[PDB]
RNA sequence: AUCGCUUCUCGGCCUUUUGGCUAAGAUCAAGUGUAGUAUCUGUUUAUCAGUUUAAUAUCUGAU
């Protein structure tokens, strides 16, 4: 039972943000009762975070509401957390507190 | 210069990789770069 | 509550072609500036 | 117009002053830079004729 | 019309099928002129005259 640390910050994020997605709807708004395809709704949202991320403006044909609904908050959880990140490490690297080489060029990709 | 059987190559390797990964595609083919192959595509 | 599947500009997994179309498929100009190009031209 | 020529060739070299390890794309401006510092009147008949009809 | 068997056609399942994340994780590709090496591949035209040679061969000449 490893504690979560620095390194393990954002896998963690993503371990518990589709945990969450897959207890959320995905069995208590379903009734596509035979296999409700939660591995592949899971896919979409990845797809739909990535969408968010390129700035393509992302419309399934025929998907139904709530689930498009449960997706665009999620991601919305998502990009928030991300920006704000970027608002605080861009902090750090202004005043001059890390010199981490890592955040560096992760902060110039997230600008 | 683009020749047929380049770019019906390239119609197969979009068709396939998708139509982000450039880089994949131009080694598919040899004396094009990414660059022009996105050209061309779009 | 049937759900489409993801076929993503990214990701291709498992190597799989899909055709150009259903790859593809998962503007506005104001009126013064009329009003503005033809001021200008006067 | 050969020595407006040589200014601007001479600008565009003075990035990869280094020769480092650059890649493709600057191996192949280099190209056209030395190809354009060994024969100018290709060069110029080439830059007039985009200036002249090229809007794309 | 009913029962059964067979033949073809069609619909429905066909989730039973796209391993997670980040800074699309990151990046990029140049050439055959010279020689040689190695491997395979092919081989060790018919007399006769002479030259020659230890003997062959070679060489020359018609086939």
């Amino acid at each position: 039972a490893k504690t979560v640390t620095k390194q393990r910050v954002e896998s963690h994020f993503d371990l518990e943000l589709r945990a969450a997605v897959m207890h959320d709807i995905l069995d208590m708004m379903p009734e596509g009762i035979k296999q409700n395809k939660a591995r592949t709704i899971l896919q979409h949202l990845s797809e739909a975070w990535r969408c968010w991320k390129a700035n393509i403006p992302w419309k399934v044909p025929g998907l139904p509401t709530p689930i498009e609904n449960m997706i665009l908050r999620y991601v919305k959880a998502k990009a928030d957390w991300w920006t704000n990140t970027a608002h605080y490490n861009r902090e750090r690297i202004r005043r001059g507190a890390t010199v981490d080489k890592t955040v560096c060029k992760k902060n110039l990709g997230r600008l | 210069v683009w020749r047929n059987t380049e770019d019906e190559i390239l119609k197969a390797a979009v068709m396939k990789y998708g139509k982000n990964q450039w880089s994949r595609i131009a080694s598919l083919l040899h004396r094009k770069s990414a660059k022009q192959c996105k050209a061309r595509w779009y | 509550w049937k759900i489409p599947p993801c076929i993503s500009n990214w990701k291709n997994a498992k190597g799989y072609t899909i055709p150009l179309d259903k790859r593809l498929a998962a503007v506005h100009i104001n009126e013064n500036f009329a009003k503005l190009a033809e001021a200008l031209y006067i | 117009d050969t020595k407006l020529l040589i200014l601007a060739l001479e600008r565009l070299k003075e990035a990869y002053s280094v020769k480092s390890r650059l890649n493709q794309s600057q191996r192949e401006e280099l190209g056209l830079i030395e190809q354009a510092y060994d024969n100018p009147h290709e060069a110029l008949s080439r830059i007039k004729r985009h200036l002249l009809t090229q809007r794309a």
